Formats: structure tokens, C-alpha cells, sequence
């Protein structure tokens, strides 16, 4: 994918985090678990919820065709009504294919993007205090509780505290 | 101690394609292509459809003897034909401008018929003898209900001069046809003078037909023919005949009361028994999709119509092996 | 001490929509579609339009006596015309292949007006008598200007046989009738021959129209019809008419001195007094835009017209609250 | 937005850089303010610019109506050309709507990338010598005067110096 | 010590154009649009097309003797025409309904040519005579070799009474025609008979000509004119013809032995001796590209035309300087 | 381009990198020399054959014209059958120019994110153990023999190991 994370440097998803499309899982003393993050899931929900009824929304006005009857000396203009109906459904069913496949290549990469970035978010605030393992984990240098884990989860993981 | 960062995965086997791969696994689709349907011709928001059965639009509306199921029909959905009706025009012939007529009917969702020249009402003409082999009813030979065949009354056929008044508020529908013999001697035998005509006038018409002799093919045991002429006859305008033979006369002509939405489906199929918001030709669809593949020609609130055999979009995102 | 990468900011209040994302602030923005326009009928690039008000283009062309504004028209960028205008056919007809000619005008800009068959020279016939109530001038029964109802002089109605040729360079348009009359004793009355014909030929035409006589509802206090049919008659090319009666000659025939782009709009609205680049039925457009949602049929240089009542496209960038 | 800078890792955008779309903000003993990095945001002028031409130019051509009159008994042939110009009609708005949907959406994240390419360009150059916060700025180690600032916007900071 | 990481680099000067940027140099590209032709008419797939040449599809089907090269033809791929053949109707005329024969014809590939009416079958009528100035042969007088122009025999012209029974499984194309002549002495001079009909009957034809008189300039030395009419006569179905005179009675009739892919180009190229998968009316086209800019009208398995100068796909990177 | 590596952080391509579209150039006692990244470039060829192959198959149903003749008298449905005729090509021609365009920008973007992801994973693998030069370039603070090299290129760098 264009940006990286998923089935990139984060090899795979996660079976056991069923609350979110991402998300979080730690591991420390106390034990281990998965945390979705509610803020970039939701947002990625509403993008999607929104791309759907818009693709929705623009075919609504389409091409329908009308039954027309002509006789044994009108094969002409018969002919042209074929060809003019089957043209329209023909641009009609190209623009729906298409626009499905580019959205669909889009929609992939919008995942993409929203677990690189969640994942720069984290980067971003534990700096040198954990070592970036390079498969989506930051192995902390100092011990890190569950208030320690939520702080991160939080963004109220402070630097000059640790 | 370790956080880490990742994404969901499910048992999900949807696939989507996008432009550079094909089969793609995701987490979460919709599909938006409706593929289904019963199979069947329904009611349409209630309202049945008018299935001709065996029975032509011009069957119906001239009054084939074998379409008398469809003599004062009640307010229809849409119409149904088949692809070759059988009973069509029973004694051979044309129908003169008949699709641009099937074109008005594609607006029309009800008909009243009423009688504008009562069949009796021809006192120096003869009216119960206009009948043929081709066209029979209970194994004798009978006729389109709709129009009098007349022929003369003792060896006379003087000049018709009839005229109906438009009162009623609604548009007419007139229809009368015109007799083409297959010789001069049947010429003289049906309406004694050799050389006829029939001048139809209104507002706007200005018609003067007359029989065109050949020699033809017999077609359902025939080798004469009809032709037959229609007009609408707007509020307040009269139609004014005038014929020295060959004339098949109006009796019946139809009101127009409704119009509205309505179209001539082409189907085989019969009366399904069903209920649907949405109905084609191959049968009723009953989705909330955007799309659907069945069939291009529908009638009522539906999805669009496209070629496609899939649309699948994604939702979710690539899911794991 | 530090060093910030950031992005602009300003007071727009602009917004545009994505797939995604519906209503979305940015800092710049570009419509690109014209939704304004003056309302009014202008000239097109200087150059007049006929309006031709209440007159349609059969009462212009045949010259309805209410339609003497129209007599010499001078070149024109488009026409107008209203969706029923009142001054068409005064006395009641039809106008043959009338669609076909209003297609001819849609390709020409200029009409220069010729007498081909003068009045004074209808020496066997009666030329000054052919005049109707229903087309009414200065309160007197008058005529179409551009043709002579003739009829018999001194109870004798002799073989009409006369030609034109074509030696101007320019296409000719001729304008010719028949008239259908009510009965036989109108027919003799006329004419006095029963029955009657019209005869035209050229290079391609061979026509041979016969008066069809019927009892036709009133129509402008007239029951008899007028037929109108018309040819191109090509350079250098000969029209022959031939006739017993019932016959509809041409005075004048209009010469097509200019053909190019034009149009015939529909529209109930007048001249505006105004200029413009870009003609529309509602009114004229005066933008740099590549789109507009006025109407879709236009003359002249003129934006793509769309069913959009919002395009607008991002430039900027999205604005911070 | 799709790369994490523009209302992502850098909260909102700034009023007082008046004379560019994307720069720098500094701050130092010698005072503060913005500086538009001419460059990167001519870039954008282009791209945007050439963008909107192609929009235009690519709607250049496309259906135009002509009136055509049909009489009472041309029904059919009437409807077949109302049907077939309003088709048209359908498809080119339709061209055009999604088109703007699908380029605004572009032409949005395409700003996004600017800034983080340029973010990234910084952070490239400053390295170890300055402090990443995690909201677009910098906080150097060293203190970093008005020359130091500029050697920055430049592309001419030496590591080495520092 | 270090380790890169960097990106390909050809000499490669191919073009591509974005949204955004113009003219964008990349290292590999891919052309989808075919530009070329061989910029002649070729065979279809082995099967040599038509080439009318200076005939046109009335001047072959009648039989124009400047048209014997087109007698019996082989079967064919696809028909070529010129814009204005001038070996159309030698004899001056109308051919009715030939626009509808010409759309049959794009389904047709094959005609055998078979006599319905012997030409020394006119026994009462005179068959050898029936010649022109206008349509010559070998410097004399002679006439459209399918059809005989029948005149009076010894001053009389009984009426004829001719019958064909399509008894061969194939549809069957019959041709006849009326003449129009100037005056009623010229009626008289070739047919006895003032007044004339000509009847046509089939299952489902109906037809009574008669000849228009009317005065017309001269065509290719003639004022009279001709007016062809057609039919397709269904397998076991029979056409009756019965006239006084100007009846123009097939001789020959074209049997349609095979329907299929075909079309008629309009093109003033001649035979270019080669053969192809996909021909133009400019050119014939080998490629295996999605997309060609040649011509609209092709046949053939073709590209698909688009009006496009340039279309260039970006397979690899944008190159360095 | 969108993704800052391609003429952005990596000034320009390699002329001698000849059997691939992406890999890595060292330079070390022994020696130097470029090595293409089999992987994804072989990801990328794929990518671009599939979306050859798909624009050439959604363009495989268009419009074809077929002749039509009317006769003097017959001039509206001529006009009607130009009109419908040229509708459609000027429709498809639309369709075709601007495909090439939007999919030709992302093709450009795409193998623009294949470098940068391909950065981005030698990045995460050498961490410390090298100095990020800013340039596409990783100077090592260990001397980096040819197993040294392959091991980067091979992704089995141990961080412990140096
Ligand atoms: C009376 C009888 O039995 N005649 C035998 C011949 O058959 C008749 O042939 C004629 C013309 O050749 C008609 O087709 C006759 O059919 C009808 C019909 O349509 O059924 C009979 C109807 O009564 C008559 N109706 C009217 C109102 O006139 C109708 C019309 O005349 C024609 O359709 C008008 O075109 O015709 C048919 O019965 C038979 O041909 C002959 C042996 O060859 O023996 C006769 O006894
Ligand atoms: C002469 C008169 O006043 N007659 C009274 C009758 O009215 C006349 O009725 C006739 C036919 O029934 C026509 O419509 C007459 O109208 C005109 C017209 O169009 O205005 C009169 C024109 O002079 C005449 N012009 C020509 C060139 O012939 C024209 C034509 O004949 C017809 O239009 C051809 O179809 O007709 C109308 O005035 C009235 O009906 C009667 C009481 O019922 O009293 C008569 O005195
Ligand atoms: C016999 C002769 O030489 N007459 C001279 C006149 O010329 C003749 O004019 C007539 C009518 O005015 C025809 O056009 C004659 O042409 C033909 C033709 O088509 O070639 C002659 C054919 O033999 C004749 N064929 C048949 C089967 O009838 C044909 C037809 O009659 C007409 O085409 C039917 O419309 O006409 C032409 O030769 C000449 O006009 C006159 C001086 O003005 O001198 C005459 O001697
Ligand atoms: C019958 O149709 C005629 C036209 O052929 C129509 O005019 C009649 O309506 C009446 O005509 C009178 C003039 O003859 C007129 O004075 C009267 O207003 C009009 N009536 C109406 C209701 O419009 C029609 N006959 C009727 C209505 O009895
Ligand atoms: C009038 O139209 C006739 C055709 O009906 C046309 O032929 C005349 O032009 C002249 O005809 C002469 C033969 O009759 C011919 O010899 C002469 O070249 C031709 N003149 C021109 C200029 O073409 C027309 N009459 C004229 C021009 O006076
Ligand atoms: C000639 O065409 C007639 C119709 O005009 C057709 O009916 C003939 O075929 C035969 O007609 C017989 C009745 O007249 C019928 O009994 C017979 O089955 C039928 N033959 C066939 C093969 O259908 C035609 N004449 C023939 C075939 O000789
Ligand atoms: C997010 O989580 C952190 C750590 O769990 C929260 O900080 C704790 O808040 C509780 C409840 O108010 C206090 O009693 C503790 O003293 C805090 N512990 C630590 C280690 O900070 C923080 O308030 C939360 N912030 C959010 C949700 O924004
Ligand atoms: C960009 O700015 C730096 C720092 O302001 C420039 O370096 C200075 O250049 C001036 C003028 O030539 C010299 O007098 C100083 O000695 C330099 N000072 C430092 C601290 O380097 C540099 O030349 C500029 N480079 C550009 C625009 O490419
Ligand atoms: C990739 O390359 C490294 C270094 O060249 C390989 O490790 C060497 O493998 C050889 C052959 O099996 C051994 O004899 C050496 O002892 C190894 N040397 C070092 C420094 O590790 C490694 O096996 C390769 N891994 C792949 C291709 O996945
Ligand atoms: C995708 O899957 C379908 C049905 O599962 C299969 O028929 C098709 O060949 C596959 N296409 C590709 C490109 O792998
Ligand atoms: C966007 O704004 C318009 C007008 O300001 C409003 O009517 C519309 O409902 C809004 N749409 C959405 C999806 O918020
Ligand atoms: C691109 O190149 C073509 C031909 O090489 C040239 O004519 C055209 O003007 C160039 N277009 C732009 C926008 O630079």
C-alpha cells in the first residue's frame, strides 16, 4: 500500500482487536491486550459512511431506457434508438465500474494512511525514550504500567516525566 | 515493555478489485448491485397491470371477438404484450400509425368506453351482416366489436352522413377502418357502387380514403383486407363522415379519464400473483441497492440499471491471511 | 530558541466538497460555474435577432397580412419564436413538411425576397377576389402576401401552364397551396371544373396534388383548408405548375442569400436592447466561466452548460477555525 | 488528511504568514515571526494552476443541444431525441461533478504533502541537533540566531558546525 | 562506508501528461493509440468487399448498363460507394424507400440472382422496346437489365395479370417500377390507355400506383421519370401484379442466400490487393492497440476510435536529466 | 511527487542501476556497485501490467458508429444521428484522455511511495548505527563489509551484532 504500514512494516492485522479498525496492544508486568483507538477509527468510519452515499448520490441521475416500437420500414431510426440506449447503459456501467475501482484502490490506501499516521503520532511522542522495533512496536527503556500505557493512548505521555 | 501499533483482521472472505489488483481480501464490503428477482409480473404499489395475454394492443382496442377479457378493463399499472400475439388483427390488414398510437397508450393508465354511433342507428344501411370467417366467436363468424362493417340494404348503399359531438370533458380515442375488396365484382356485391370513398374531417383532420383493389394472399382465409385509421378528438370538436361504401363505422370509441405514468412491457410471462414497488419484464425487484443488472427497460421507483455482473465496494481494509 | 514548519491561514469562509468530505473551509477557491445571466434577448455580436413576437414562421414566410413586419426582414443571428404564437395560419391548414423547413432556417441567416410570378399577370384568371374573413386586414378579408388565390374569371376556369426559372445564383425557396373546399357546389363555385389538380415538376420534384373535400368543423369561422408545400429550387433549374383549379400560386419566393450558424429559440420573452457573446431563451451570458446552468440550448461563444447548481474547485488549502 | 501534516501533527495553520502557503515560524533571542518558503509554494502554484487549466480544457469539448420540432405524429422520434440530448446531459454533469469531488480531494492532500515533504526536509537537516515536539516545531540545543534560522530555510544548515 | 537507496535512470526522452504537469519525461511508457493506416481498401478476413465503384447500390440492383461489371456479384465482406456515383439512375427517377434497402443491405453479404419472369413470357404485351437515350449501352438505346419497361403490342395494352410463388427456402428481393410520362399524348403513344394502375399484392403489401403527369425538366436528355418501388417477398408467399399500363415488371429478382456482418463505406478509393483484420474507409488497420484515431466507421475486429492525438501510458518513473 | 523521495530527497536516478526500477548503491573498502530490490520491483511490475491490462479491458465496451443514410426530406434524424454519434465519441474520447491523466499522476505517486517505503525499511533496520545523511544515503558509524552490505539488503541487519 502507498503508505507503508499495513502489510508493510506492520506484517499483519490483529484477530483480537474487534472494537476498532485500529488501535493499540501492549505488553508489560501486568499483562497484555488490545486497545482500538476511537478517535482515527470513527473518523474513518465517517469517511467511508460519506464516499458510500456520495458514489450513491452522483449515479442517482442515470441514463433509463423507454420502450419505443417502430414497424417493418422504420428499421432505421429503430436501429439508432438501439444504438442510443446502449450507448448511454455502456457509459453508465463503465462509470460505475470504474468509479468503484478507483475508489476502492483509494479506500485501501485511506486505511493505509490512518495507521501510518496513528503510528507517527505515537513515534512523535516517545522519541528516545523506546526503541522503534520496526514491525509497527516500541520497545520502552524505562517500565511502563497500564497508567504509563494509557498515557500513551491517551497523548498525555510526557517526555520529562520519564 | 512494548506498545504497538495495529490493525484489524477478521474471517472475512470478501473480496473487492481495484485498478492495479484483482481479489483483493477486505475486512468489511458492500455490495450495491442488486442480482435477484422473483421471477415474476406483480401489481405495481397496488395497482394491477393490464396482461393482454394472447390479445394485441389492436386486438384490444378494435375488439377482436377473442379479446373479450379485455372489453371495459379497469385502470392498469403498466401493459404487458407478448413478443407475437396470436390474436391480433383477426381479419387481415394495417393499422395505420399503430405505434405512435402505442405511444400515447405509454401515458395512458385508463380507458372508458362509450358508444358515439349506436349499432341500430343505421336505418337506410345494413349492420348485422359485416361479419367473417377470420374473425369468429363460438364457431360462427363474427367481427370487431368496436366498429360496424356495413354493406347494403337492398342492393342500395346511399351516401352516409353521420357526426359526433365531443361533450364529455375528456379526449376521445376514435377508431374506423376502411374495407379493401379483392375485385370489382365484390365491389359491386358488398356496396353496389364501383367507385367509393370515405372523407373524415375535425378540427385538425382532413382524411379521404378510398378501397385499393388487389389481388392478395389469403391470410387467415382472406384475401381482403382492412385498414384501419384512428384520431383523438379533443373537448368540444365533432367528426364528420361521409362514404359511398367500404366504410367500417365506428361504434365504441375510447375515453381518456387517466393519465399518468404507465409503458407496453414485452414479456411472455403471465399475472404472478405478487406485489412490488419496481417491475420488469424478467420480474419484480425488491431492493434497497443503488444498482441492479436484470433487465434495462422498468417501470416504478428502481435502482439503475447497468451491465455489470459485480460492484462490490470496499469498506473496510485489506485483511490479513 | 526553535523553528516551526506550518501552512496558511486567512479569513475564507469558502467551501468546497470532496468525496469524502462534504463542506470543507479553505483558504482559496475557484468557481467555475456562470448561474447569472441578464435575462433579456440581445443581439449577437451586433447582429439583430428576428423576433418575430406573435407571428410563427408559417405566417412569416406565407405573409399573414398580421404579420406586415415582417415583410423584408434584414439579416439575423438567430430567431425567436413563442411556444404559440397566435398569427400562423389564418385561414385553417396545414403546412406540409413544415419541421423539415423550420431545419432549413436553423442553417440560414438572411432571406432576400423576389416576385417570380406577378399578380397583374394572371390574365385568364381571377386574381384580386381570393380573400377570407378569417385572414382579416385593416378589417377587410385579406390573403397571405406571398400567394394569389385564384379563381375563375367570367364563369371559365382554363388550364393554368406557367414557368419559372431560377437564374439568380441563390437557392430559391417557392411557396405554394391548394385549397380543399367543403363541397361540390363550393368546388364549381371557385373553379367551376368538378374535378380539379395541381401539377409541379423540376429536376426532382413531380407532384400531383388533388383537392380532398370533406365537412370540417369551423376553424377561424372557415371550414375549408389550405395545404401549403414548398421545394429549393436549385440554379438554373425550372419549376413548372400546371392546374384546373383549387390552385395556390406563388407571387413571391424568398432567395437564400446567406447561410451559417443560427437557431429558432423558444421564448415568450422580447427584445431587450442589449448586446452579448452567448444567447440563451431565458436570457444572455457574459462570463469567463467554462460552465453555466442557465439553459441548455445557447448560440454563440458559450460555457459548457451543466444540471449543476455548484461547482467549485479547490485552490487552497483547508482552512484552520 | 491523507499525510498527517495539515490538521494532523500540525494543529491549524497561521494567519500571519500572509505572502506564501507553506513556510517557517522561528523564534530566538532576536525576536520571532513567518517566513513563506517561495520554492515549495510556486510548486503548488503550478500544479494547481496547470490542474484547473486540464479541468477546463478537458470539459472543452461536450454536448451541446439543437432545437429540433416534430408534429403531432412524430411522437416517438421527439421522445427518442429528448431522451437522447437529456442523456448527455446526465453524463456530462456527471463528468463534471465527480471530477471536481475527486481533484478537490487531490488537490487537498496534495497541500497535506507539500507540508510534510518540507517538514520532512527540516527534520532531514536539524537531525540530533534540535529537539522534534511533535507539532511541526523544532527546539534547537544550541541557541540559533537569525543567520542560524536562515541557514535553516536555505538548505545550508552544516551539522558539522553545530 | 554507505548504503543508498535510489531509483532507475534511462537515456529515454518518452513523454507522458498528468493533471497537474505536462510533458513529464519518464523512463518507460506504454502508446495505446494507433495513428496508422496502409490507406487502402483491403479484404476482410480473405473475403473481398464490393466496390461499386462509379455505380451506386440503385444503378447495381436495377441493372444500369453501365453497371454489368455488378452483375452477378460474389459474395462479399463489405460494400464500398462513392460520395456521388455518377452511374446512378440513367433514367431519371426516384427509387422509394431506398434508404431502408440500403440498412437491409448492411446485414446482407450474398445475393443470387434468379428470373421470376421470363422476358419472352410477354406474349399480349410488347417487351424489346422498352429502351432510352438516357441509358445507354454500346452506344445504342437500352434500359435497367432487371426490370422491362413494356409497351402496347399492334395498339392495344390488355391488362396484365402475373403471379410469382417464392417457392426457394431464401427471402426474396423483388423489384419493379411505374413511369411518369410528360404528357397524354406521350400516355397514349406508349400504352393505349388514358387512365393506368398498376396493383401489387402479397401477404402483407397492398400497393395501387398510377401515373403522375407533369411537366419536368429534362434529366440526362428526359423529362419523364421512373419510380421504383421493392419488396421482400417471404419463403411460400406469392406476389400478384395486375396493371393497364407504364407497369415496369421485374424480370430478374435477387435471392438473399446469406445474412451477416457487413456495412456500405462511402469512400472514393479504389482496390488496394491486400488483406486485413480491420478496415476504414480511409485505410485498413493492423495493430494490437486498444485505441486507434483512423476513422469512426469501421468493420472488423478493431481498436476502439477515439478523437485523441496522443494517449500515453506511464509504466515506469519520472526520468532524470 | 507525493511521496518526497522521487526528485525529492533523492536528487536523481541511477543511470547504472540497470535490472530494476528501486535498490541500493554502496560504497565500502572492497568496493562499490548498484543492486536492484528484486521484491519491489518485481510488486511494482505487476502493479502497472494489472493496470494496463485494466484500463485496456473497461475501454474494451465503447460506442462504434455504424452508417446511416436519410434522404433529402429526412433532415432531422440525420441531424439527430450526427448528433448521437459524435455525443458518444466525444463521451468516450473524454473517458480515455482523462484516465490516461489521473492514472498516469498515480503511477508516477506510486513508484514515488515504493522508494520511500523502501527507504523507510533500511531506515527502521539501522536505527542508530548509522547516520541518516538526508540525501536517499546511510553513512555507517561501523565499518560495512560486503556481507555487511547483502545484510541490509537481505533485511537480516542486526542491530544486536553491531
Ligand atoms: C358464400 C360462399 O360460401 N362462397 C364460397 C366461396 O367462399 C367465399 O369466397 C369469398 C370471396 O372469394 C369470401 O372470401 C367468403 O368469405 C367471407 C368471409 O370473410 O367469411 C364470407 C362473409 O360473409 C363475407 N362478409 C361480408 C360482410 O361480405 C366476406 C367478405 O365478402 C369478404 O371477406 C370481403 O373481401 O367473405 C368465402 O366464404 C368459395 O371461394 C367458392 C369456391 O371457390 O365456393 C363458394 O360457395
Ligand atoms: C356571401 C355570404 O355572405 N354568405 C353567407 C354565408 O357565409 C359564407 O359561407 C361560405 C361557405 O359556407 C364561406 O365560408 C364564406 O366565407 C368566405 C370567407 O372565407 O370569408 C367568403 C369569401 O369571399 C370566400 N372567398 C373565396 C375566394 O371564395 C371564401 C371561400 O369561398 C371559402 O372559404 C372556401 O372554402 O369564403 C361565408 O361568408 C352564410 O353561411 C349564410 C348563412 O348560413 O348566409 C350567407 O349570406
Ligand atoms: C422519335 C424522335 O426522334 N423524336 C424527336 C423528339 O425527341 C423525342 O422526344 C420524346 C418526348 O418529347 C422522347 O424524349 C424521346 O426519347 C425517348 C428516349 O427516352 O430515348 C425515345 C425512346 O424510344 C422512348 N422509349 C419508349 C419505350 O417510349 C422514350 C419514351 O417515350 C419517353 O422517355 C417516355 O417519357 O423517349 C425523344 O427521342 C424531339 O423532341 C423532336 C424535336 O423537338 O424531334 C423528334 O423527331
Ligand atoms: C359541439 O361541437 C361544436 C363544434 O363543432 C361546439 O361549438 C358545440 O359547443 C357549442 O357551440 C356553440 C356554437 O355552435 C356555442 O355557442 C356554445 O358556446 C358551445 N358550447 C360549449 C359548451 O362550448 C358542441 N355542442 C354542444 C356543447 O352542445
Ligand atoms: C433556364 O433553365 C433551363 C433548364 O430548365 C436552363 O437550361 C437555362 O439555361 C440555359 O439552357 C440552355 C439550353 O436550353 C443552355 O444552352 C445554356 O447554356 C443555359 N445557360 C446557362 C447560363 O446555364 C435557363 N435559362 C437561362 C439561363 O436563360
Ligand atoms: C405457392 O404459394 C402459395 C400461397 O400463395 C402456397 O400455399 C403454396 O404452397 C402450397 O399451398 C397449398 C395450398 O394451396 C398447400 O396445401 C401446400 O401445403 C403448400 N406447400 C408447401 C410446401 O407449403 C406455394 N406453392 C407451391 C409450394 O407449390
Ligand atoms: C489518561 O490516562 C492517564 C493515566 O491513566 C490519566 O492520568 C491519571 O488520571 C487519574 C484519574 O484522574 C489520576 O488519579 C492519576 O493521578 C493520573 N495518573 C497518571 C500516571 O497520570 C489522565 O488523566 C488521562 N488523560 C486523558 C484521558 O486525557
Ligand atoms: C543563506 O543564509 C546564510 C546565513 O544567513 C548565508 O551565509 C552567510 O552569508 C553571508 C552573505 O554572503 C556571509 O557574509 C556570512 O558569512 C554567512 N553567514 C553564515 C552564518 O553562514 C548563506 O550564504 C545563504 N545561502 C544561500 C542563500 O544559499
Ligand atoms: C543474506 O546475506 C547474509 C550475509 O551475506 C547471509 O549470512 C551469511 O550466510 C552465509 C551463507 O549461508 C554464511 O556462511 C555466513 O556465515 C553468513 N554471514 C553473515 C555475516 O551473516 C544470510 O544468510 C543471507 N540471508 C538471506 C538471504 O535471507
Ligand atoms: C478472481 O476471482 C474470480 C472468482 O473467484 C476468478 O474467476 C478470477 O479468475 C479471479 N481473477 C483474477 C485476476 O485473479
Ligand atoms: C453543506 O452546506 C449547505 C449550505 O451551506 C447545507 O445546506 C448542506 O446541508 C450542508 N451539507 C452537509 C452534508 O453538511
Ligand atoms: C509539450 O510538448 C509538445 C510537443 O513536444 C509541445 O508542442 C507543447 O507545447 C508542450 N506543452 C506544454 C504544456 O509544455
Amino acid at each position: 500500500g502507498l503508505f507503508g504500514a499495513i502489510a508493510g512494516f506492520i506484517e499483519g492485522g490483529w484477530q483480537g482487536m474487534v472494537d476498532g479498525w485500529y488501535g493499540y496492544h501492549h505488553s508489560n508486568e501486568q499483562g497484555s491486550g488490545y486497545a482500538a483507538d476511537k478517535e482515527s477509527t470513527q473518523k474513518a468510519i465517517d469517511g467511508v459512511t460519506n464516499k458510500v452515499n456520495s458514489i450513491i448520490d452522483k449515479m442517482n441521475t442515470q441514463f433509463e431506457a423507454v420502450g419505443r416500437e417502430f414497424n417493418n420500414l422504420e428499421r432505421r431510426i429503430e436501429n439508432l434508438n438501439k444504438k442510443m440506449e446502449d450507448g448511454f447503459l455502456d457509459v453508465w456501467t463503465y462509470n460505475a465500474e470504474l468509479l468503484v475501482l478507483m475508489e476502492n484502490e483509494r479506500t485501501l490506501d485511506f486505511h493505509d494512511s490512518n495507521v501510518k499516521n496513528l503510528y507517527d503520532k505515537v513515534r512523535l511522542q516517545l522519541r528516545d525514550n523506546a526503541k522503534e522495533l520496526g514491525n509497527g512496536c516500541f520497545e520502552f527503556y524505562h517500565k511502563c504500567d497500564n497508567e504509563c500505557m494509557e498515557s500513551v493512548r491517551n497523548g498525555t505521555y510526557d517526555y520529562p516525566q520519564y | 515493555d512494548q506498545i504497538c501499533i495495529g490493525y484489524h483482521a477478521n474471517n472475512s472472505t470478501e473480496q473487492v478489485d481495484t485498478i492495479m489488483e484483482k481479489n483483493v481480501t477486505v475486512t468489511h464490503a458492500q455490495d450495491i448491485l442488486e442480482k435477484t428477482h422473483n421471477g415474476k409480473l406483480c401489481d405495481l404499489d397496488g395497482v394491477k397491470p393490464l396482461i393482454l395475454r394472447d390479445c394485441s394492443v389492436a386486438g384490444w382496442l378494435l375488439g377482436n371477438p377473442m379479446c373479450d377479457e379485455f372489453i371495459n378493463v379497469p385502470e392498469w399499472s403498466y401493459i404487458v404484450e407478448k413478443a407475437n400475439p396470436v390474436n391480433d388483427l383477426c381479419y387481415p390488414g394495417d393499422f395505420n400509425d399503430y405505434e405512435e398510437l402505442k405511444h400515447l397508450l405509454s401515458r395512458i393508465n385508463h380507458f372508458e368506453k362509450i358508444q358515439i354511433i349506436p349499432k341500430s342507428s343505421w336505418s337506410s344501411h345494413e349492420a348485422s351482416l359485416g361479419v367473417s370467417s377470420a374473425c369468429p366467436y363460438q364457431g360462427k363468424s363474427s367481427f370487431f366489436r368496436n366498429v360496424v362493417w356495413l354493406i347494403k340494404k337492398n342492393s342500395t348503399y346511399p351516401t352516409i352522413k353521420r357526426s359526433y359531438n365531443n361533450t364529455n370533458q375528456e379526449d376521445l380515442l376514435v377508431l374506423w377502418g376502411i374495407h379493401h375488396p379483392n375485385d370489382a365484382a365484390e365491389q359491386t356485391k358488398l356496396y353496389r357502387n364501383p367507385t367509393t370513398y370515405i372523407s373524415v374531417g375535425t378540427s385538425t383532420l382532413n382524411q379521404r380514403l378510398v378501397p385499393r383493389i388487389a389481388t392478395r394472399s389469403k391470410v387467415n382465409g382472406q384475401s381482403g383486407r382492412m385498414e384501419f385509421f384512428w384520431t383523438i378528438l379533443k373537448p368540444n370538436d365533432a367528426i364528420n363522415f361521409e362514404s359511398n361504401g367500404n366504410f367500417i363505422a365506428p361504434e365504441y370509441a375510447y375515453k381518456i379519464v387517466k393519465k399518468g405514468d404507465s409503458t407496453i412491457m414485452k414479456s411472455e410471462l403471465e399475472y404472478g400473483n405478487c406485489n412490488t414497488k419496481c417491475q420488469t419484464p424478467m420480474g419484480a425487484i425488491n431492493s434497497s441497492m443503488p444498482f441492479h443488472n436484470i433487465h434495462p427497460l422498468t417501470i416504478g421507483e428502481c435502482p439503475k440499471y447497468v451491465k455489470s455482473n459485480r460492484l462490490v465496494l470496499a469498506t473496510g481494509l485489506r485483511n490479513s491471511p
